[PDB]
C-alpha cells in the first residue's frame, strides 16, 4: 500500500494494490506414448534423387524427429529452428530435391528458376529445409540425363501441380507447334557443372490435424488434475487446471473453443477423455488498514475467491503456491465481496467504516486491545 | 482364400508378459491396407470390442482399454500384435483377430464408420488362476 | 453410448418365420448408419453376417435379411435352416465415444 | 487480459507501465461513485421506521407497497414484481455449459454492490414507513 | 406492469448496455489488429523474438487501445448514471420527504 | 575487441538466436548486444591448401552456449542413444574440426 | 460401351432452406456462429432434371435425387473425361460403393443396368472400396461436393419424404452431416451421373448457423438474402 | 472514411474486430438521445391546442 | 510485407481520428443532454406554471 501510494503514511480506507494469482505447481506435458525414433539415415544420406522440375515424396511418417542431429551433413522456415523440436503434428511432408549455385535461393516460400515452371515449393511453408553443398563430394559434369532446366513457359503452375510437357510454348503473338519464332522457344536444357550436383533436404509439416502422432524428444508426464498447473498438450501450452469436460465431442475432434479465440477443452492424447481448460483461480487484492497513524495492522481482501483457493495456511506458503510472495493473518471469513482475511468477524452491527462489500464493512475497534 | 492365423500362449498369472500375433494366412485380401482390430469375449459372456487401428495410426481403444496396453502392426511381416502385459482378473477371454474392410490406396483417408468381416479362430488366455 | 437392448432368446421352430432386433439410441443406429448383425455358432468365429443396416455379404442367402428403420434395429429370418441355430450380435457406430458397441446377443434354439 | 497469464507477455508490459493502474484507478473511481449513488439515493433516513402492527390508515390500503413479511425477500409485491422483470446478468458473487459469466476467465469481474437488495428495501420501508406514519415531518 | 415487458427498459438498457460493452470486450479479443496470429502462445510457438516481439507488440497496441476505449464508454456512462442518481435522490426528497 | 578466425560459410551466423558450426557450438552473441561485428577475407595472410592447425572449431556441443563465454575441450561428443564407450564409433564423434 | 440416348429440356425448381453443411470440425455448441464460406444460396433457382447430361462443377455443388429407389447409383468427377487426365469415378454397385482415381478413359453416355461407365482405367492412383453411401418417390438423397485445395469433402444426409412428386422439393431445414474426406490431388471442373434430379452451385455467402445443446445445426440464416436476415 | 470508394479493405478492416460496430452503436445511440431530447422538451403537451 | 505495414499505420491513425470523434460527440451529447433536461425542466415549471 505504501509502494503503490508513494508514501511513507497511509490515510485510513480500504486499497487496491495488487492481485491475486495461483502458480502452476506441477509442470506437466502430455505426448501420446510412442516408443519410435525417427531413421535419419535414410533422411541425411541417400544416392539418387529426383529432379529439379519432378521431385518426389519420400515421406518420413509417424517417426520421432530429434534436430540435435541437424548438423551431421541452416535455412529455416515457418518455424525459428531452436524450437522446432518441442512441435507437435501427425504427418511429415518430405519434399526434397537438387539444385544449381544459381539457383540455391529460386527454391523459397519467397525468391525464380524451374521449380515455378513444372513442380513448386509453397510460399506458405511450414517445414524447415537443409542446404548440403555437394560439388565436393560427388565430382562430375553431368547431374543427371534427368535434370534439366528451362527460363519460361507460358503459363506458371501452382505449388506442387506436375507438368514436364516437352513442347514450344507462346508467350508472343502468335501459336506455335514445333515453330520458332517470336517468343516460341523450347529452352529445356540439361545441366553442365563446372568446377557437381547440389542437393536440398525438406521437410514439411502439415496443419489441421487429427491426433498427432509424432512429436518431440521431450518426455511426457502425468496428468495432475483439479490443480493449477502448466500443461502442454501436443505443443498447446498454457496454465490452469484440468477438470472433466462432459463435452460430446465426436472421435475427429482434438479441441474444443470458447467465444473468445483460444481453446476451452483438448483431448488427452494418451487416455482419449475430454479435459477443460480453466485458468486457476484469481482476483484483486484490497488492503484493509486504519491508517498508519493509528496502527500498522491490515486486513486483505482476496476479491472473488473462495476461502479454499486463498492461502490460508501461512506458516508454509514460503514453498510459493501463489503469485503472492508473502502471505499473512489471523483470522478468515468468507465474504461475497471475497476471502477476507486479518479481520474477525462479530455479530454487532456498527456504522460502516471501512466499506468492503455486500453489507460487510470494517473497522478498527476495542474488544481489551486493538483489532 | 482368407484365413487368419493367430498365436500367443494361454495361461499367465496375473502381471505377467504376453503377446498376441495375427498373421495373414497368404490371400492378398485382407492382406496389408485394411483396418484391423481385436475383439475379446469371456466364456459365457458375449462379443465386446477391445482393439482398432486405421491405416498407420489412429489407433482408438476401448474404454477398458484406453490405457492398458498399447497395439502395434508390421506391415511388411504381415503381422499384427496385441501386447499383454500384467492384465487384470477380468481379462480371462478368448481373443479374435479380425479386419473390418476398406482397401485403400498410397493415402491416408478419413471415413466414419466401422466393420469386421473376416475372424481368426480365437485364442483363449486365462489370467484368473 | 450404447443402450443396446436385444431379447436373449426366441423360439427358433424350423421352417419358421423368426424376427429379433436390438434398439439402441440416437447417435449410431438412429443416424441410419452402419449397424451390423454377426452370427456366432458354438466354438466357431464369429462371421460377419449382415451389414450396412441391410446389406448382404457375399455368401449370405435370401429370405433372411435385416429390416432396420431409425432407432431400432431387425432382422427377419424366413425359413430356419438347421446351421442357422447360432448367437447373433449386434454392432453399431457411436459418434460420441466410438466404442464399438455390442449386443448381449439372441441365443436361438430350436424345437 | 492482454497476456495469456502463462507467458512473458506480462515483461512488456512494463514498457508502457502507468497505464493498466491508471485503468485499476479508474474503475475503482467507477465502482465508489456508484457506491456512492446509491447511497445518495436510498439513505435519507438516519432511523429505520415501521409502520404500526394494525394497518388501518382511514381506508388507505398500502399492502401493495408495504414489505410482504411472509416472503422470505421482505419485499412489497410491486418490488418482489420489479425485480422479476430484470434479467439480471451481474456476477457479485463468489459461486463457479458456460454462461455469459465466463468472461471471468479473461479477467473481468464483477464487484457486488455495497449495500444488498435487503438493505435497500429497509432503506424504502424506512422511507414509507416514516411518509405514512408521519406526513413530509420525519 | 405486468402487461407491459418495456416498462422497465431504463433499467434493463443499463444492464444490457454493460453486458454488451463487456461481450464487445470479450469479441474484441478475438481479433489480429493486422498480426499474423491473435493467439499470443502460437506466436511465441513459430516465431523467433525479433519478429514475434513487433507481432505482440501489434496485438498489445490493440488491446491496450480496447481497454481504454472501455474504460471512456463505462467513465461516460458513469457520468450519466451519476446525473440520472442526482436527479432520484432529488426527487426522493422532493417528492417523498415533502 | 574479441577477436577469432572462422569459416567462410558462417561469416553472418555471429547473432543471437542462431544455429550453425559457429553459433550454437563455440561462440555467442547476445541479445542486447550494442556494438559491430566485423569480417574480412585473410587470403593475403592465410592462404592455405590444407588446414590452419592453430585456428579451430568444435562441430558439437554438450551444452548451449552462454554470451561471452570461452568452452575449451578434448572430450568426445556422443551423438546417439548408443554410449561411446570411449572410441568413437557410429554418431561418436571428435567435435573439434579445421578448414 | 456408348449408347444412345434421348436428350431433354432442363428444369428449374426453388431451393427453400435446404443445403448447409458443417463447414469445420471444431464442435461448436448452444451458440449462433456467423461463417464466411461455400454454401447454397437461400431460395436460388436448382436445376431439375428427370438423362445424363454433362454438367460444371463451378466450385462445389449441391446434388439431390429423389427417387423411390436405386437409380442414381453414383457420380463422375473431372476437367477432360477422356484419357489425358485423372479423373475421379464413384460408383455405389448394390453391396459396396468403389471410388477410384485413375486416368480412365469413358464413354457418351455412362450408365449401369451391367457396367458400361468407362473401358480403360490405366494409372489408378487412388481406389477405395466401402459402405456404399446410398441409403434408405419417397427417398431423399443430399450431397454437397466441395473440392478443396488438396481434398474432396463430401457431405451427406438421407431423409424419407413424402411429398408431391413434381416441382415440390420440400422446405424446411435439415443440417448435412460429413461423410468422406478424399485426399485427392485432382482439378476438378465438370462432373456428370451415373444412371428426379437436383443440382445447385455453391458461392461463397456468409451464414448465421445455430447451434444447439448438441451440436447440431437447426438453423441457418443468410443475410445476404433478405434484410431482415441481414 | 477508412479506405474509401473501392479500395479492397475487406482484408484490412476485418483484422480489427468489431471495431466500427462500436462507432455505429455509439452515434444511432447519439442520434435516438437528441430526437428523445426534442421529444422530451417539446412534446409536454396531450392535445394540440 | 511493406504494403499492409505502412497501410496498418495509416488505418491506425485514422481509426484513432474518428474514435477521437466519438469521445468527443459522445462528451458534447451528455452537455446537450443535460441542456435539454434543464430545457424540459423550465419548460415544464416556468411554462406550464
Amino acid at each position: 500500500t505504501k509502494c503503490t501510494l508513494k508514501s511513507f503514511t497511509v490515510e485510513k480506507g480500504i486499497y487496491q494494490t495488487s492481485n491475486f494469482r495461483v502458480q502452476p505447481t506441477e509442470s506437466i506435458v502430455r505426448f501420446p506414448n510412442i516408443t519410435n525414433l525417427c531413421p535419419f539415415d535414410e533422411v541425411f544420406n541417400a544416392t539418387r534423387f529426383a529432379s529439379v522440375y519432378a521431385w518426389n515424396r519420400k515421406r518420413i511418417s509417424n517417426c520421432v524427429a530429434d534436430y540435435s542431429v541437424l548438423y551431421n551433413l541452416f535455412k529455416c522456415y515457418g518455424v525459428s529452428p531452436t524450437k522446432l523440436n518441442d512441435l507437435c503434428f501427425t504427418n511429415v511432408y518430405a519434399d526434397s530435391f537438387v539444385i544449381r549455385g544459381d539457383e540455391v535461393r529460386q527454391i523459397a516460400p519467397g525468391q525464380g528458376n524451374i521449380a515455378d515452371y513444372n513442380y513448386k515449393l509453397p510460399d506458405d511453408f511450414t517445414g524447415c529445409v537443409i542446404a548440403w553443398n555437394s560439388n565436393k563430394l560427388d565430382s562430375k559434369v553431368s547431374g543427371n540425363y534427368n535434370y534439366l532446366y528451362r527460363l519460361f513457359r507460358k503459363s506458371n503452375l501452382k505449388p506442387f501441380e506436375r507438368d514436364i510437357s516437352t513442347e514450344i510454348y507462346q508467350a508472343g503473338n502468335k501459336p506455335c507447334n514445333g515453330v520458332a519464332g517470336f517468343n516460341c522457344y523450347f529452352p529445356l536444357r540439361s545441366y553442365s557443372f563446372r568446377p557437381q550436383p547440389y542437393r536440398v533436404v525438406v521437410l514439411s509439416f502439415e496443419l489441421l490435424h487429427a491426433p498427432a502422432t509424432v512429436c518431440g524428444p521431450k518426455k511426457s508426464t502425468n496428468l495432475v488434475k483439479n490443480k493449477c498447473v502448466n500443461f502442454n498438450f501436443n505443443g498447446l501450452k498454457g496454465t490452469g487446471v484440468l477438470t472433466e469436460s462432459n463435452k460430446k465431442f465426436l472421435p475427429f475432434q482434438q479441441f474444443g473453443r470458447d467465444i473468445a479465440d483460444t481453446t476451452d477443452a483438448v483431448r488427452d492424447p494418451q487416455t482419449l477423455e475430454i479435459l477443460d481448460i480453466t485458468p486457476c483461480s484469481f482476483g484483486g487484492v484490497s488492503v484493509i488498514t486504519p491508517g498508519t497513524n493509528t496502527s500498522n495492522q491490515v486486513a486483505v481482501l482476496y476479491q472473488g475467491v473462495n476461502c479454499t483457493e486463498v492461502p490460508v495456511a501461512i506458516h508454509a506458503d514460503q514453498l510459493t503456491p501463489t503469485w503472492r510472495v508473502y502471505s499473512t493473518g489471523s483470522n478468515v471469513f468468507q465474504t461475497r465481496a471475497g476471502c477476507l482475511i486479518g479481520a474477525e468477524y462479530v455479530n454487532n452491527s456498527y456504522e460502516c467504516d471501512i466499506p468492503i462489500g455486500a453489507g460487510i464493512c470494517a473497522s478498527y475497534q476495542t474488544q481489551a486491545s486493538q483489532s | 482364400q482368407v484365413q487368419l492365423q493367430e498365436s500367443g500362449p494361454g495361461l499367465v498369472k496375473p502381471s505377467e508378459t504376453l503377446s498376441l500375433t495375427c498373421t495373414v494366412s497368404g490371400g492378398s485380401i485382407s492382406s496389408r491396407s485394411y483396418y484391423w482390430g481385436w475383439i475379446r469375449q469371456p466364456p459365457g459372456k458375449g462379443l465386446e470390442w477391445i482393439g482398432s487401428i486405421y491405416y498407420s495410426g489412429s489407433t482408438y481403444y476401448n474404454p477398458s482399454l484406453k490405457s492398458r496396453v498399447t497395439i502395434s502392426v508390421d506391415t511388411s511381416k504381415n503381422q499384427f500384435s496385441l501386447k499383454m502385459n500384467s492384465m487384470t482378473a477380468a481379462d480371462t477371454a478368448v481373443y479374435y483377430c479380425a479386419r473390418l474392410r476398406g482397401d485403400e490406396i498410397y493415402y491416408e483417408s478419413s471415413g466414419y464408420y466401422s466393420y469386421f468381416d473376416y475372424w481368426g479362430q480365437g485364442t483363449l488366455v486365462t489370467v484368473s488362476s | 453410448q450404447s443402450a443396446l437392448t436385444q431379447p436373449p432368446s426366441v423360439s427358433g421352430a424350423p421352417g419358421q418365420r423368426v424376427a429379433i432386433s436390438c434398439t439402441g439410441s440416437s447417435a449410431n443406429i438412429g443416424t441410419a448408419d452402419d449397424v451390423h448383425w454377426y452370427q456366432q455358432l458354438p466354438r466357431t468365429a464369429p462371421k460377419l453376417l449382415i451389414y450396412g443396416n441391410n446389406n448382404r455379404p457375399s455368401g449370405v442367402p435370401d429370405r433372411f435379411s435385416g429390416s432396420q428403420s431409425g432407432t431400432s434395429a431387425s432382422l427377419v429370418i424366413t425359413g430356419l435352416q438347421p446351421e442357422d441355430e447360432a448367437d447373433y450380435f449386434c454392432q453399431s457406430y457411436d459418434s460420441s465415444l466410438s466404442g464399438y458397441v455390442f449386443g448381449t446377443g439372441t441365443k436361438v434354439t430350436v424345437l | 487480459y492482454i497476456c495469456g497469464d502463462s507467458t512473458e507477455c506480462s515483461n512488456l508490459l512494463l514498457q508502457y507501465g502507468s497505464f493498466c493502474t491508471q485503468l485499476k484507478r479508474a474503475l475503482t473511481g467507477i465502482a465508489v461513485e456508484q457506491d456512492k449513488n446509491t447511497q445518495e439515493v436510498f439513505a435519507q433516513v438516519k432511523q429505520i421506521y415501521k409502520t404500526p402492527p394494525i394497518k388501518y390508515f382511514g381506508g388507505f390500503n398500502f399492502s401493495q407497497i408495504l414489505p410482504d413479511p411472509s416472503k422470505p425477500s421482505k419485499r412489497s409485491p410491486i418490488e418482489d414484481l420489479l425485480f422479476n422483470k430484470v434479467t439480471l446478468a451481474d456476477a457479485g458473487f463468489i459461486k463457479q455449459r458456460d454462461l455469459i459469466c465466463a468472461q471471468k476467465f479473461k479477467g473481468l469481474t464483477v464487484l457486488p454492490p455495497l449495500l444488498t437488495d435487503e438493505m435497500i428495501a429497509q432503506y424504502t420501508s424506512a422511507l414509507l414507513a416514516g411518509t405514512i406514519t408521519s406526513g413530509w415531518t420525519f | 406492469l405486468s402487461s407491459t415487458p418495456s416498462a422497465l427498459g431504463k433499467l434493463q438498457d443499463v444492464v444490457n448496455h454493460n453486458a454488451q460493452a463487456l461481450n464487445t470486450l470479450v469479441k474484441q479479443l478475438s481479433s489480429k489488429f493486422g498480426a499474423i496470429s491473435s493467439v499470443l502462445n502460437d506466436i511465441f510457438s513459430r516465431l523467433d523474438p525479433p519478429e514475434a516481439e513487433v507481432q505482440i507488440d501489434r496485438l498489445i497496441t490493440g488491446r491496450l487501445q480496447s481497454l481504454q476505449t472501455y474504460v471512456t464508454q463505462q467513465l461516460i456512462r458513469a457520468a450519466e448514471i451519476r446525473a440520472s442518481a442526482n436527479l432520484a435522490a432529488t426527487k426522493m426528497s422532493e417528492c417523498v420527504l415533502g | 575487441a574479441d577477436s577469432f578466425v572462422i569459416r567462410g560459410d558462417e561469416v553472418r551466423q555471429i547473432a543471437p538466436g542462431q544455429t550453425g558450426n559457429i553459433a550454437d557450438y563455440n561462440y555467442k552473441l547476445p541479445d542486447d548486444f550494442t556494438g559491430c561485428v566485423i569480417a574480412w577475407n585473410s587470403n593475403k595472410l592465410d592462404s592455405k591448401v590444407s588446414g590452419n592447425y592453430n585456428y579451430l572449431y568444435r562441430l558439437f556441443r554438450k551444452s548451449n552456449l552462454k554470451p561471452f563465454e570461452r568452452d575449451i575441450s578434448t572430450e568426445i561428443y556422443q551423438a546417439g542413444n548408443k554410449p561411446c564407450n570411449g572410441v568413437a564409433g557410429f554418431n561418436c564423434y571428435f567435435p573439434l574440426r579445421s578448414y | 460401351n456408348l449408347t444412345t440416348r434421348t436428350q431433354l429440356p432442363p428444369a428449374y425448381t426453388n431451393s427453400f432452406t435446404r443445403g448447409v453443411y458443417y463447414p469445420d470440425k471444431v464442435f461448436r455448441s448452444s451458440v449462433l456462429h456467423s461463417t464466411q464460406d461455400l454454401f447454397l444460396p437461400f431460395f436460388s433457382n436448382v436445376t431439375w432434371f428427370h438423362d445424363n447430361p454433362v454438367l460444371p462443377f463451378n466450385d462445389g455443388v449441391y446434388f439431390a435425387s429423389i427417387e423411390k429407389s436405386n437409380i442414381i447409383r453414383g457420380w463422375i468427377f473431372g476437367t477432360t473425361l477422356d484419357s489425358k487426365t485423372q479423373s475421379l469415378l464413384i460408383v455405389n454397385n448394390a453391396t459396396n460403393v468403389v471410388i477410384k482415381v485413375c486416368e480412365f478413359q469413358f464413354c457418351n453416355d455412362p450408365f449401369l443396368d451391367e457396367f458400361r461407365v468407362y473401358s480403360s482405367a490405366n494409372n489408378c492412383t487412388f481406389e477405395y472400396v466401402s459402405q456404399p453411401f446410398l441409403m434408405d418417390f419417397k427417398n431423399l438423397r443430399e450431397f454437397v461436393f466441395k473440392n478443396i485445395d488438396g481434398y474432396f469433402k463430401i457431405y451427406s444426409k438421407h431423409t424419407p419424404i413424402l411429398v408431391r412428386e413434381p416441382e415440390d422439393l420440400p422446405q424446411g431445414f435439415s443440417a448435412l452431416e460429413p461423410l468422406v474426406d478424399l485426399p485427392i490431388g485432382i482439378n476438378i471442373t465438370r462432373f456428370q451421373t451415373l444412371l428426379a434430379y437436383y443440382v445447385g452451385y455453391l458461392q461463397p455467402r456468409t451464414f448465421l448457423l445455430k447451434y444447439n445443446e448438441n451440436g447440431t445445426i437447426t438453423d441457418a440464416v443468410d443475410c445476404a438474402l433478405d434484410p431482415l436476415s441481414e
